[PDB]
């Protein structure tokens, strides 16, 4: 039986960053929900609009993925109708999301010894984001009336900032990385179920 | 876009820099404060002159933005914080010459020996030889040698690099828009733009003496009893109208008088409230400590301390093969990252030490989420205070039998609380005097009101009018006495004590009356009282946000400083005094001396 590829987008050897969320398109294939636990202990496992188990027999024309590495502070921001640095300017969620969030720890993995500045955050933007809504621009926000140029300085800041996660952490800013579940409903057939 | 916003957008980028850089320079000390050793040392000096690198380059941005421009009274603190401009307003060369002389001031003051007692082979340092003739000799002569032989050679260095010192801060606080360094360090206090709560630099001079005023009667009865105590101790050497001599004070410079309790004691029959022997006999450790401390606090309503801090943390002494620096610190490396570092015996000075070092964890983790810059007490006096409350509460006799390290019929006479107030007072009430003389000094000093071929000629006249103090021996102007101590050559405000002194009673009283306590203030303990638990936590969870008038008001419920909490602390002592005083004089002559 083919079923679908949660080995990838969960257990995958690195994570993205934030700002750069990666979205795995999933179909044709047979999804297993029933499993409450692959990891770890249940972290943090919030189905909005629909429940979390003995509904895996829905059926769904794609599952989408999205996968990235927060701070567990930001675990929070996570979630329909959140405010905060990376519900505005990295990762938003519609208000009636129907979808679920499943984030856990990974001090073990994502924190190095010196520092894991591998991990990006976008903290500046002029506009707050959509609802999954992408944005990738390495360009110098504007905060002064002065035009940057493209170069970095006085009321010119690079929008983007490292984690810099570290072992020893405290657990608020300790690496977390979030896994999002939506279920896309569409004319075609379904593509995606769980017998 | 305007300048506020600008502004913001600045303490955004800067927090998150800043976060980091610290919790490197901060991981980096921690490894050689618990593990020294020269790869530490070098990560430690790396990490640090990186952070002050940062901080000049932000100094530099942030002084971009125009401070009266700003309204947001927030952005207007982390604002000024970044445009210290300190010493940088130094030419190269003066800045150089400044650090070199802070640097040798240091290095003359922590290595300084005095040799040849009979052999000039035998040589000690003020630690632990001279501090150990200071705290235990009898012996006039002996404790006499000790302490000018550590002036004779020591301050005699310092003398003229002090001089030095004066004139280049005096430079660089007049070049930062200040009257003088005394004016510099005063600003620590200013509040500027609250109204209702403001406070000028000047204001800090005028309170604190109206303070000591109202001070002085209880500090002059428990002189005059000292000074009894004394002359039967040293009966051809003290004169009972004089002021007392600077070397029979119990320690190098009479900062404090505790090391006089075995000579002062009311009734020494009675036993002292040592629960050592209580704590070894129940095979307690320093897990053990630092639970019941942690019990403590979460009794009033605090969190316990985070798992981050139990697995990341030295709490003991790491033994032979590791040296570490064992003074008692309480790191907060950010990050949510809380340490205590601590060579924890078991005693009940370690369980009091460690109450006092939880408290400033608590503190830190209370006010965790304000902004970088804002992460700090309200004043300098702030942190000390709230530990040493803590360490109150803890030696109540009342705690100590909750906790079940002392028997519960241990009864309280009135003597045994006369011998604790005596015991309390030689330290916290005869520290005031000496505090506020030295700051005194130092601020008339910097303010060029005593000339430098009368510097220690107005020293000991002051400390004569003021402490009651007088020098064994002659000083010329080749002696640089007040520089023998640690904080006057190692550049460090000394007015910090007096506040927190004050401070900590005025949160003692607050607190006790939301406890509804019964008794007299110094019985009181604060645990399993979730209404002085909350009281505190509204002001711990401030930092530096609100002025400090308004984060003493939101405890106490007064808008500046108040020495009626430690009057009504050691009113029973006062009254006991007041009748052991009846044929005695109250009092001092500034004019007696041991040499003529
Ligand atoms: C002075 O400027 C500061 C910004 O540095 C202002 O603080 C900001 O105030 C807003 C509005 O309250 C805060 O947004 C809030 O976020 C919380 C999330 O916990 C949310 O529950 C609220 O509904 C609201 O959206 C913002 O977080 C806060 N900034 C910081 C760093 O704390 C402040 O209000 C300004 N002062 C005045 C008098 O306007
Ligand atoms: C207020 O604080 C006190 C202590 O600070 C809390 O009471 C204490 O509770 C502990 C644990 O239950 C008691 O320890 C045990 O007591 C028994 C009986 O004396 C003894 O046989 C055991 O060996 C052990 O020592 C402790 O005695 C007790 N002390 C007092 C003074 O009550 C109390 O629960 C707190 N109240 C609230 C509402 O939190
Ligand atoms: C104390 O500091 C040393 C650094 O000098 C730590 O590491 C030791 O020294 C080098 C550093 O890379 C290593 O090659 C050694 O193997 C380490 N151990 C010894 C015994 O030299 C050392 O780990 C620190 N101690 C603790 C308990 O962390
Ligand atoms: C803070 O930590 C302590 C333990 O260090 C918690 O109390 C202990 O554990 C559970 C609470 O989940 C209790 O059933 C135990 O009886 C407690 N042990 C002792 C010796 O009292 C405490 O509850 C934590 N604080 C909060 C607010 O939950
Ligand atoms: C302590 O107790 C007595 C009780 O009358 C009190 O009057 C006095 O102050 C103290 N007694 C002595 C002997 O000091
Ligand atoms: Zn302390």
């Amino acid at each position: 039986t083919n079923l679908c590829p949660f080995d990838e987008v969960f257990n995958a050897t690195r994570f993205a960053s934030v700002y750069a969320w990666n979205r795995k398109r999933i179909s044709n294939c047979v999804a297993d929900y029933s499993v409450l636990y692959n990891f770890a202990p249940f972290f943090a496992f919030k189905c909005y609009g629909v429940s979390p188990t003995k509904l895996n027999d829905l059926c769904f024309t794609n599952v989408y993925a999205d996968s990235f590495v927060i701070r567990g502070n930001e675990v929070s921001q996570i979630a329909p109708g959140q405010t905060g640095n990376i519900a505005d300017y990295n990762y938003k969620l519609p208000d009636d999301f129907t979808g679920c969030v499943i984030a856990w720890n990974s001090n073990k993995l994502d924190s190095k010894v010196g520092g894991n500045y591998n991990y990006r955050y976008r903290l500046f933007r002029k506009s707050n984001l959509k609802p999954f809504e992408r944005d990738i621009s390495t360009e110098i926000y504007q905060a002064g009336n002065k035009p940057c140029n493209g170069v970095a300085g006085v009321n010119c800041y690079f929008p983007l900032q490292s984690y810099g996660f570290r072992p020893t952490y405290g657990v608020g800013h300790q690496p977390y990385r979030v896994v999002v579940l939506s279920f896309e409903l569409l004319h075609a057939p379904a593509t995606v179920c769980g017998p | 876009s305007t300048i506020e916003e600008q502004a913001k957008t600045f303490l955004d980028k800067f927090n998150h820099e800043a976060e980091d850089l610290f919790y490197q320079s901060s991981l980096a000390s921690w490894n050689y404060n618990t593990n020294i050793t020269e790869e530490n040392v070098q990560n430690m000096n790396n990490a640090g002159d990186k952070w002050s690198a940062f901080l000049k380059e932000q100094s530099t941005l942030a002084q971009m933005y125009p401070l009266q421009e700003i309204q947001n009274l927030t952005v207007k603190l982390q604002l000024q914080a970044l445009q210290q401009n300190g010493s940088s307003v130094l030419s190269e060369d003066k800045s150089k010459r400044l650090n070199t002389i802070l640097n040798t001031m240091s290095t003359i003051y922590s290595t300084g020996k005095v040799c040849n007692p009979d052999n000039p082979q035998e040589c000690l340092l003020l630690e632990p030889g001279l501090n150990e003739i200071m705290a235990n000799s009898l012996d006039y002569n002996e404790r006499l040698w000790a302490w000018e032989s550590w002036r004779s050679e020591v301050g005699k260095q310092l003398r003229p690099l002090y001089e030095e010192y004066v004139v280049l801060k005096n430079e660089m606080a007049r070049a930062n828009h200040y009257e003088d360094y005394g004016d510099y360090w005063r600003g620590d206090y200013e509040v500027n733009g609250v109204d209702g709560y403001d406070y000028s630099r000047g204001q800090l001079i005028e309170d604190v003496e109206h303070t000591f005023e109202e001070i002085k009667p209880l500090y002059e009865h428990l002189h005059a009893y000292v000074r009894a105590k004394l002359m039967n101790a040293y009966p051809s050497y003290i004169s009972p109208i004089g002021c007392l001599p600077a070397h029979l004070l119990g320690d190098m410079w009479g900062r404090f008088w505790t090391n006089l309790y075995s000579l002062t004691v009311p009734f020494g029959q009675k036993p002292n409230i040592d629960v050592t022997d209580a704590m070894v006999d129940q095979a307690w450790d320093a897990q053990r400590i630092f639970k019941e401390a942690e019990k403590f606090f979460v009794s009033v309503g605090l969190p316990n301390m985070t798992q981050g801090f139990w697995e990341n943390s030295m709490l003991t002494d790491p033994g032979n093969v590791q040296k570490a620096v064992c003074h008692p610190t309480a790191w907060d490396l950010g990050k949510g990252d809380f340490r205590i570092l601590m060579c924890t015996k078991v005693t009940m000075d370690d369980f009091l030490t460690a109450h006092h070092e939880m408290g400033h964890i608590q503190y830190d983790m209370a006010y965790a989420a304000q902004p970088f810059l804002l992460r700090n007490g309200a004043n300098e006096g702030f942190h000390e205070a709230v530990g040493e409350i803590m360490s109150l509460s803890a030696a109540t006799p009342k705690h100590l039998k909750s906790i079940g390290l002392l028997s519960p019929d241990f009864q309280e006479d009135n003597e045994t609380e006369i011998n604790f107030l005596l015991k309390q007072a030689l330290t916290i009430v005869g520290t005031l005097p000496f505090t506020y003389m030295l700051e005194k000094w130092r601020w008339m000093v910097f303010k060029g009101e005593i000339p430098k071929d009368q510097w220690m000629k107005k020293w000991w006249e002051m400390k004569r009018e003021i402490v009651g103090v007088v020098e064994p021996v002659p000083h010329d102007e080749t002696y640089c006495d007040p520089a023998s101590l640690f904080h006057v050559s190692n550049d460090y405000s000394f007015i910090r004590y007096y506040t927190r002194t004050l401070y900590q009673f005025q949160f003692q009283e607050a607190l006790c009356q939301a406890a509804k306590h019964e008794g007299p203030l110094h019985k009181c303990d604060i645990s399993n009282s979730t209404e002085a638990g909350q009281k505190l936590f509204n002001m711990l969870r401030l930092g530096k946000s609100e002025p400090w008038t308004l984060a003493l008001e939101n405890v106490v419920g007064a808008k500046n400083m108040n020495v009626r909490p430690l009057l009504n602390y050691f009113e029973p002592l006062f009254t006991w005094l007041k009748d052991q005083n009846k044929n005695s004089f109250v009092g001092w002559s500034t004019d007696w001396s041991p040499y003529a």
